[PDB]
RNA sequence: AAAACUUUCAGCAACGGAUCUCUUGGCUCUCGCAUCGAUGAAGAACGCAGCGAAAUGCGAUACGUAAUGUGAAUUGCAGAAGAAUCAUCGAAUCUUUGAACGCACAUUGCGCCUUUGGGUUCUACCAAAGGCAUGCCUGUUUGAGUGUCAU
RNA sequence: CAGAUCUUGGUGGAAGUAGCAAAUAUUCAAAUGAGAACUUUGAAGACUGAAGUGGGGAAAGGUUCCAUGUGAACAGCAGUU
RNA sequence: GUAGAGAUUCUGACGUGCAAAUCGAUCUUCAAAUUUGGGUAUAGGGGCGAAAGACUAAUCGAACCAUCUAGUAGCUGGUUCC
RNA sequence: UUUCAAUGGCCCGUCUUGAAACACGGACCAAGGAGUCUAGCAUCUAUGCGAGUGUUUGGGUGAAAAACCCAUCCGCGAAA
RNA sequence: UUGACCUCAAAUCAGGUAGGACUACGCGCUGAACUUAAGCAUAUCAAUAAGCGCAGGAAAAGAAAAUAACCAUGAUUCCCUCAGUAACGGCGAGUGAAGCGGGAAAAGCUCAAAUUUGAAAUCUGGCAACAUUUCUUUUGUUGUCCGAGUUGUAAUUUCAAGAAGCUGCUUUGAGUGUAGACGAUCGGUCUAAGUUCCUUGGAACAGGACGUCAGAGAGGGUGAGAACCCCGUCUUUGGUCGAUUGGAUAUGCCAUAUAAAGCGCUUUCGAAGAGUCGAGUUGUUUGGGAAUGCAGCUCUAAAUGGGUGGUAAAUUUCAUCUAAAGCUAAAUAUUGGCGAGAGACCGAUAGCGAACAAGUAGAGUGAUCGAAAGAUGAAAAGAACUUUGAAAAGAGAGUUAAAUAGUACGUGAAAUUGCUGAAAGGGAAGCAUUGGAAAUCAGUCUUAC
């Protein structure tokens, strides 16, 4: 079985040959299944399918991380790379601009804050 | 309560007269067993029940506080009569005295073994054995409803200060442990019947 | 409760104690206080005189607190 | 007041499959779905048809996104990879 | 008595949880007690059953029968034990399933994860 | 159609009232919720009392003017007499009622001695620890959560 | 008038599915929580497994991939050998649609823009990728006016 | 609960009864088969008689097409079709 | 006069039908105010009507669907053990 | 228990002055199937207290939708 | 002629935003009828259903153009009470509030109208730098250009005041680490004791002996009633180790008070929201009655002016409040969604329509309509084999504790049906009463003294 960690520590072009070889192997296995194949071949069909899925996952994550590195510290970045929590969360006021205050309120909070007090018995 | 729309979710009007049928509402449409069948009636299958039960029925009921206190005092007085304890079903034929009062050192019991020990020297363990032997499967639909087992009531331990007595005694089957400041008639007169066997602590008895 | 009531003693008796000649009909005499001058007048006059018409003058925005005056002997 | 011999002339659809709700309720000549109101932006919906609402309301389908959102809410909408 | 309110005493809920338990949860639901020698050697009362373990049947018509666990058949809550079989009419042999609570483990198939499990459950090895 | 003894019926039940029946099965639940919220507030707000001091006022009618109840806040005139500025009164837990007024010296004095008792028994922590400014206490080791009613009840 | 027949009673056997027992369901109450969508939602359509119709799950990475946790299964057969129809879940995939957005649509219908690539075939044809809705807001750019003037 | 032309489901007498009578009509041999008035082949007798009971299409249906296989069930007799 | 479109009579057949309107005979029309397919328009106190209160999916002196609605009941029926 | 003989015995339910009715409903069996709950009122009865009475709007207290306890109001009653 | 500006356009211009779904509870609009009044038209139903628009985790309301007439209260919301009361009503049926008082919860504030005028002190965007992160996904900072803005962006002020002045005390960061402590927090983990004998059984989880544990005798599972067989339960508001958060604390660094602020007195001054208030009128609403609110139309203020004081008018006093601009937590709601715990609930014609492949099969052009249906056994051990038959099957045998459990499967009622035995019968049957016949059967007795 193809394991993701040595899949990740290779290059994109090398993984391209592995992906194409796996696709050809799946095509051969499907031809074997329709011409009459054993359970061993039919089990290799699902194994090859998952190996293709693992490789395609590795290509996509390498591509996305490269896009993240290229767009790091950029004011505008691709939408799919931005946050997706909820539509409302993205539309809400940020904590910075929720906490913005006038100089009138800054003076009031500076000079007369809520005091820590206690009462004697 | 039942669903307030249970039995009315269908659409069905009376077909009327002239069809050799009872004038009840009947389900329209076709291609199904339900079509042409009855609806909207207590006599009808899948209909509404007569006078469906409501949530705003009176479940809780008021008693005058003075009459609640009357009953609590009467139940405590009943617990002080040996004849009522025997009649209600308590195996107190061997206990030393009524009311059975134990020292405040009992409040500091930390182990169930100590509690079952004390019960054996005060000869209160016959009541516990009675409770254990009376454990049965509940008869009827109760056990389908988190009412799986039934058993008798054992001694009622009443304490003043808690430093372990509750945890030491609570696993003994049938034994109930209550503070003297908050005595309950549900536990002083189980089943509405007077004369429960009560084991008092010295401080609890003094605070009575 | 329910077990010490009627309809546990009329189980078996036809008409459920409302009679055969007249039966238990929905509102044979009208709903609520309907009447009082037309067909309920006999009950209304002999058991509730003074029910119809106005007596006295109206007070708008009556407030009880300025009128509060309990009396002790 | 003609039954048989009149049902034999019925071979002309008045409704076809709707592209939005998938039901055979798309009036051709009106170009409107009797079920969901397509092509209107809103969905045909009426409070007298309470049973009609529950036949197609939220939860009768997959809710694949809403299931993902609920899982993400339970853990606080965090992003990144665990260390 | 139970005093927590995060745990349920409902028969409906407890039966649903047991019979709807996934494979990982059924792994713990299928636990067997250790023999006296294993209990005094590992300071463990019970471990979940694993394939390849050695057990002895303690209850039922097969009481006293011994054999290696060939398959812990989780979806029926059954253990299939080698040579614990039944002769069908046609001449073939069908396995007889034994619940994990009705067997006693007399030898464990020790792995480094099983050793970690033993020492994690207040034991030693 | 009304033939029995008793008073004439008056049941206002000709609308759809079952739609709006309100039950109280959550009364014990709400009581516990209010208890938990009150205890959460008690632990969160530090030594500060859970209830602010309130003035002693008289209800406005002949039916109730012989009694004394709790008001909303102390008037600006009362705060000036007690020597507390309106800017600091809200910070140290003294409510301010800009709408009320002292039409009598009796009401003025009543609430002034209330503020004086509160000020005498109040421990104000320094804003920065170890640097007592004006009004700040020098020792705050004995600070406790006490009840304003016990310290200063409505008489 | 004996048998048949009819009726009654009982036994056995049928027909039927009452009753009793059960119950991963319903109903009601309480407690707690606040989270959909143009970054494509709710819904719909068609597909996806070695052997599947549905349900359940998923989207051409198609009864799932990554990551984390557990630790040796799955199971009807076959079958192989960090397993698993396991749990969790912060990374991804997410077909045709749908507010649905190039125009349409009882037509896998009809267009346009940019880039790239293909081959016995190269001004041809084809393929792939990325785009082209409306209203409004800030700004930019290009403007129009016998609108107001300066010059 | 004996009633409500009650509700749902089940089952009777009628009763082996009404009935299976429009569209001219079938018959012989052989084959197959456990089983043939009905299947198939041959022979005969007939009919639709070109505005057809022929050969095609549109609307509608949707796999009914085709070969192979056949315990039932369905083809209101039968059935190897 | 045929096809086709109709539907006068037998008040025939049938009338738990082959048929919730059919069959037989007889009959009316048969080159135009003709017959008809598909497309399209008109929708319920509305449409459409060479006009019968005809027709508008076997529903028409106000279609069908769902709700208000468990509408109302001086009226009929039933209303369970000793 | 079955059957026989003697005597007696109309089909039940229903509205009705009057039903065996040539008045209505009922072919049969099993299961389901109709004076309920709520806000009031009135008589009566039981209990507690009594010129008072009503803890449960709340607060306290219980790890517990129960029970226990509790300030100030307020309802009704003490005057028409 | 070039320019400036205004107005109005275009772009697949740069960057954003809106719809749809949901709708239990929120705010509005629109808006009935059945019903009741024993008819019915005002009324009632009902400011409801249906329809339409727009939100949130709550919404709305909210810091008095509020009450009251007091010794005065003091934003809003909700609860109790006020109160079935004042009042409205063919004064019929009916409808019907508020102030007070007690409680739950409490929190206050922001602009417009001011000359910064010795200095647009204000802000979006482009660019480039750094920094920061629930996060390469987030959020800022500094510099520099372009613009916006004098047809007004900051600072200062909000009537409770304030503003300018007059000395004089008092007060002061929108900061950043780092360290450890103290709390909270989803979660990975951790957890006491018989499976000893006998009997019954197919199975011991039963019965009986003998024990053990218990802060654990809740509840399930396991071949029948299991605290000790298994999962759990109690300990647990906890040990644990892995990340999270909170308010303090230790100091580190950055911070121009050259500032700002509260307070105190002014012989002073004090800007305060218009087709809006108000009035008439017409609708519609309300308990609001000589209009309660809202809306349409007409007329349209004012400056100690304008509201309001629940009988219209003029007049004169008195209180109170300060509209025509704005924000705001908590207490309150929640037939929906999500996660839990329950129950004197139902028990397969019941409970949701649906315990099951259920909004499914099926119906209808369509809107819509909408079922039936749970149970072999501990285990399929699902009947090998022989024999009869074309087969389906039967008969043996076999499995089982049981086939009086064979999938047409737990139990298996009645209607109704066949067989057997008995009996009866000349155009009904059933019943009651009394005895005969035939079948059937118990008591009593036998003994005790
Ligand atoms: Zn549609």
């Amino acid at each position: 079985a193809l394991k993701t960690f040595e899949l990740r520590k290779q290059s994109q072009e090398n993984l391209a040959e592995q992906l194409q070889e796996l696709r050809q192997e799946l095509a051969s296995l499907r031809v074997q299944k329709i011409a009459g194949g054993s359970g061993s071949k039919l089990s290799k069909i699902k194994t090859t399918r998952k190996d293709i899925a693992r490789i395609l996952t590795v290509i996509n994550e390498s591509n996305r991380l490269a896009a993240r590195e290229a767009y790091k510290n950029k004011k505008y970045i691709p939408l799919d790379l931005r946050q997706k929590k909820t539509r409302a969360i993205r539309r809400a006021l940020t904590p910075y601009e929720q906490s913005r205050k006038t100089l009138k309120q800054i003076k009031k909070e500076r000079y007369f804050p809520l005091r820590k007090y206690a009462l004697k018995a | 309560a039942v669903s307030e729309k249970a039995g009315h979710q269908t659409s069905a009007e009376s077909w009327g007269t002239g069809r050799a049928l009872a004038r009840i509402p009947r389900v329209g449409g076709g291609g199904t067993h339900r079509s042409g069948q009855a609806a909207f009636g207590n006599m009808c299958r899948s209909g509404r029940m007569f006078a469906p039960t409501k949530t705003w029925r009176k479940w809780h009921v008021k008693v005058n506080q003075n009459e609640k206190r009357y009953a609590i005092a009467s139940a405590v007085a009943a617990s002080g009569v040996p004849s009522l304890l025997l009649a209600r079903g308590h195996r107190i034929e061997e206990i030393p005295e009524v009311p059975l009062v134990v020292d405040d050192a009992v409040q500091s019991f930390q182990k169930t073994k100590e509690a079952v020990a004390l019960l054996k020297e005060i000869k209160a363990y016959r009541d516990v054995i009675k409770v254990a032997n009376s454990r049965k499967l509940r008869a009827g639909k109760g056990k389908l409803r988190n009412r799986r087992h039934v058993q008798r009531r054992g001694p009622l331990v009443v304490f003043n200060e808690d430093t372990g007595i509750v945890k030491a005694f609570r696993n003994i089957p049938g034994v109930e442990i209550v503070n003297v400041r908050r005595l309950n008639l549900l536990q002083l007169a189980p089943g509405g019947h007077l004369g429960r066997f009560v084991i008092w602590t010295k401080s609890a008895f003094g605070l009575l | 409760p329910t077990h010490v009531s009627k309809t546990r003693k009329l189980r078996g008796h036809v008409s459920a104690g409302h009679g055969r000649i007249g039966k238990h009909r929905k509102h044979p005499g009208g709903r609520g206080k309907a009447g009082g001058l037309q067909h309920l007048r006999s009950h209304f006059d002999k058991y509730h005189p003074g029910y119809f018409g106005k007596v006295g003058m109206r007070r708008f925005h009556l407030m009880k607190n300025p009128l509060w005056r309990p009396t002790v002997n | 007041t003609k039954g048989t011999q009149s049902f034999g002339m019925r071979h002309n659809k008045s409704h076809t499959i709707c592209r939005r709700c998938g039901k055979r309720s798309f009036h051709i000549q009106k170009s409107t779905c009797a079920c969901c109101g397509y092509p209107a932006a809103k969905t045909r919906s009426y409070n007298w048809g309470a049973k009609a609402k529950r036949r197609r309301t939220t939860g009768t389908g997959r809710m694949s996104y809403l299931k993902k959102v609920h899982r993400s809410f339970k853990n606080g909408f965090r992003s990144g990879k665990p260390a | 008595m139970k005093f927590s309110r995060d745990v349920t005493s409902s028969r409906r809920k407890q039966r649903k949880a047991h019979f709807g338990a996934p494979s990982s949860v059924r792994r713990v639901l299928m636990s067997a007690p250790l023999s006296k020698e294993l209990r005094e050697q590992y300071k463990i009362r019970s471990l979940p059953v694993r394939r390849d373990d050695q057990i002895t049947v303690i209850r039922g018509s097969n009481k006293g029968r011994e054999g290696k666990i060939t398959s812990v058949y989780r979806k029926k809550f059954l253990l299939l034990i080698e040579r614990v079989t039944r002769e069908k009419a046609n001449g073939a042999s069908a396995p007889v399933g034994i619940d994990a609570s009705k067997v006693v483990i007399t030898k464990l198939h020790l792995d480094k994860d099983r050793k970690d499990l033993i020492v994690r459950k207040g034991g030693k090895v | 159609a009304i033939h029995v003894k008793g008073q004439l019926p008056n049941a206002h039940f000709h609308k759809d009232w079952q739609r709006y029946v309100k039950t109280w099965f959550n009364q014990p639940g709400r009581k516990l919720r209010r208890r938990q919220a009150r205890q959460t507030k008690a632990a969160k707000i530090a030594p500060r009392p859970v209830e602010a001091i309130r003035p002693a006022v008289k209800p406005p009618t002949i039916r109730y003017n012989m009694k004394v109840r709790a008001g909303r806040g102390f008037t600006l005139e009362e705060l000036k007499a007690a020597g507390v500025s309106r800017r600091v009164a809200s910070t140290i837990g003294i409510p301010v009622d800009h709408r009320r007024r002292n039409r009598s010296e009796e009401s003025l004095q009543r609430n002034v001695e209330r503020i004086k008792v509160y000020l005498a028994h109040l421990i104000v922590f320094p804003r920065k620890a170890g640097q007592p400014k004006k009004g700040d206490a020098t020792d705050v080791s004995g600070a406790e959560q006490t009840d304003v009613a016990a310290v200063l009840p409505i008489t």
